[PDB]
């Protein structure tokens, strides 16, 4: 034991970290949900006749 | 002390993964499907595949790794 | 000894939680990645629509039927009139089925066409009519549609008039569901569907219910004398006042809902038939589903519906 | 930055060009062992062959 | 975020160079594939001398 | 249109490469920086230690010390006014006739010798060491002696000078100063050498030997005031915050425009030492220029005194 207070810090980033990238993922998902509402109203018309 | 702490986050994180990568299984079809719903509206219509395989071999995986937690 | 128990080993099984949790976010980014420069290709491609020439025939009529008398013979996009105070439309008349005369009000064949529309756009109509078949100049080969309310309702509200539906399964086998009475109601009735005569290989869905659910949980898979409604219309079934009862949910498709449906045509065009609760938008069966013949999570290939007046007999 | 992190992961891609050519070293490495006795193996039943010819060329010499 | 872009970049350039490190031990692969012909040099040579005890034997079992 | 310089384009790969490996080099640096001044900050929680068992032949100085019996090299406490206070000092009685009073000795960089202006009035540093398993301190420490200290020793008469120093190669040069003083504060420590001898050339009344003309006489410390980073009074009367010669940790000296040598100046290891090693970018180690250079620290150092006959 010394190092059995260390490496729940090597082990702490890797939370705060992965937590991170979520998040981030989580921001990115709500956009490109903007972004198909914007293909829907885009893929309503007919074929030009 | 600290050790159990970590679990506490280490699992409401895992079960917000799970929780993401359901809708990242839901948004990637209601996308595949959307875009073919162009076809009849747009000159060009995407060439694309889905793999699902894939999905469900990493939800495979998360599960089969859930193991018990710190209660005995 | 109950003390040199202390578990060291919380530090062999936690590597092995993220060698894992970040080969599984990193792996949903790059997936992120990919479906954001798709919606970014389309969204290019949607710039400039897609283009038909379509040269209405000669022969015109009240409904697909007359145009069969009237010496027209072939499977193509025809203009309509029924009564004479409604501007005439278009229609494709399948006249090579059966014994033609057959007035497609409703098609599916590749997702073509989105059907998660609100109550307006079902009540006008919707989608392609049909499509320039290879290099001719009338559309030959029809498109994924759905001919609209008001028009669908007077079009059997005059006399007798018969329904039919065909459908396909991804491996190419068929079946089709007659039904020798059919009508459809006015806007102030909900435009209250009502059905009977049935015959066919496909399973009353629409009188009976599904053929798996028995006692009262079938008697809810009813379509039959039922009003329709859409994700932005509530007139199902359901009188139980929560905005998660409801049986049409954004991106669903709007039909004659009870509580729910044995079939929906009117549902989301999923690829390849097979289609489990957790790629569905909101974990429900709101697919192209027959259930009589399919289940619950299959949605179906091909599905049209056809119609023409009572005579045979 | 994330992009970054998670552009430089990779990372897996050498790792596991590693434990798909260090168990390739490793399969042969029991190859050594069980090979390397078989070698020596082959050696003393060798050797004893040697000593039972002469060990009987001798009584040869007891027949004349 | 960049802590960890970081000791990515590391670690994967720390693996740059323990890939080729083990490619000189694939080396040594053709040396045991070098003793199946180097088992067969004593494996022939004992179908050689066992051949040359019972050809001896023949001989003492008929001055009897 | 043959211009096209996608070219361009397959080289900033090659460049980012580098930029790359370089910016992470750095920031691996910090690491071991970040690492390292912490566990010297945590030996720094306890002192070292020295037993200085004070020899009993004392005096003014440490001549009338080796006239006294007095006969070897360690720390003595001396007295040379009755109004004030004795001290401890390190006496080299082995270098040519002994009887040497040590006042600034340098050769391990165990003391910070960049210190305010006050902390050179006094003194600081080591005086001397426990050697061996002996219990009398018979090893020189590095210290500066103190601005009043050395006033008042050289103020008591003729004083002469010895300078020792040796580079890394392991060569020595010494240069005298027959004559030696060194002024109170209210007319700031103003130094003075003369009757120079030795093979380490006269750079405090000469100036810089590889110098010439007027740039050579501004490096002359013979005459000039005292000054540290804190207080300055160099040879530049022009008032800016980018003319001293005492800069933040650099030693105090009797600096002119700016040196010909600075003993007071930094350790620098190895001996080399550039314009991009000094914190800023000036030649602040311990410098002796008539003999090594601009751009090189000595190993060793050390400042003696002894009254002349």
């Amino acid at each position: 034991i010394m190092k059995y207070e260390a490496s729940i810090l090597t082990h702490d980033s890797s939370i705060r970290y992965l937590q991170e990238i979520y998040n981030s993922n989580n921001q990115k998902i709500v956009n490109l949900k903007e972004k198909v509402a914007q293909l829907e109203a885009q893929c309503q018309e007919p074929c030009k006749d | 002390r600290k050790v159990i702490e970590k679990v506490q986050h280490i699992q409401l994180l895992q079960k917000n993964v799970r929780a993401q990568l359901v809708d990242m299984k839901r948004l990637e079809v209601d996308i595949d499907i959307k875009i073919r719903s162009c076809r009849g509206s747009c000159s060009r219509a995407l060439a694309r595949e889905v793999d699902l395989k894939d999905y469900e071999d990493q939800q495979k995986q998360l599960e089969q790794v859930i193991a018990k937690d710190l209660l005995p | 000894k109950h003390q040199l128990y202390i578990d060291e080993t919380v530090n062999s099984n936690i590597p092995t939680n993220l060698r894992v949790l970040r080969s599984i976010l990193e792996n949903l980014r790059s997936k992120i990645q990919k479906l954001e420069s798709d919606v970014s290709a389309q969204m290019e491609y949607c710039r400039t629509p897609c283009t038909v020439s379509c040269n209405i025939p000669v022969v015109s009529g009240k409904e697909c039927e007359e145009i069969i008398r009237k010496g027209g013979e072939t499977s193509e996009m025809y203009l309509i009139q029924p009564d004479s105070s409604v501007k005439p439309y278009r229609v494709y008349c399948d006249m090579n089925t059966e014994n033609g005369g057959w007035t497609v009000i409703q098609n599916r064949q590749d997702g073509s066409v989105d059907f998660g529309r609100k109550w307006d756009p079902y009540k006008q109509g919707f989608g392609n009519v049909a499509t320039n078949t290879d290099g001719k100049n009338y559309c030959g080969l029809p498109g994924e549609y759905w001919l609209g309310n008001d028009k669908i309702s007077q079009l059997t509200r005059m006399g007798p008039t018969e329904l039919l539906i065909e459908m396909e399964d991804w491996k190419g086998d068929k079946v089709k569901a007659h039904y020798g009475g059919f009508t459809v109601q006015n806007e102030a009735n909900k435009y209250q569907i009502s059905v009977n005569k049935y015959r066919g290989t496909a399973g009353n869905a629409l009188m009976d219910g599904a053929s798996q659910l028995m006692g009262e949980n079938r008697t809810m898979t009813i379509h039959n004398g039922m009003f329709f409604s859409t994700y932005d219309r509530d007139n199902d079934g359901w009188l139980t006042s929560d905005p998660r009862k409801q049986c049409s949910k954004e991106d669903g498709g709007g039909w004659w809902y009870n509580r729910c449906h044995a079939a929906n045509p009117n549902g989301r065009y999923y690829w390849g038939g097979q289609y489990t609760w957790d790629m569905a938008k909101h974990g429900t069966d709101d697919g192209v589903v027959w259930m009589n013949w399919k289940g619950s999570w299959y949605s179906m290939r091909k599905m049209s519906m056809k119609i023409r007046p009572f005579f045979p007999q | 930055a994330i992009d970054q992190a998670s552009q430089d992961y990779n990372r897996a891609n050498v790792l596991e060009k590693e434990l798909e050519a260090i168990t390739r070293e490793q399969e042969i490495n029991r190859n050594l062992l069980g090979n390397a006795k078989l070698e020596l193996d082959q050696l003393s039943s060798e050797k004893e062959q040697l000593t039972i010819e002469k060990a009987k060329l001798e009584e040869e010499k007891q027949i004349s």
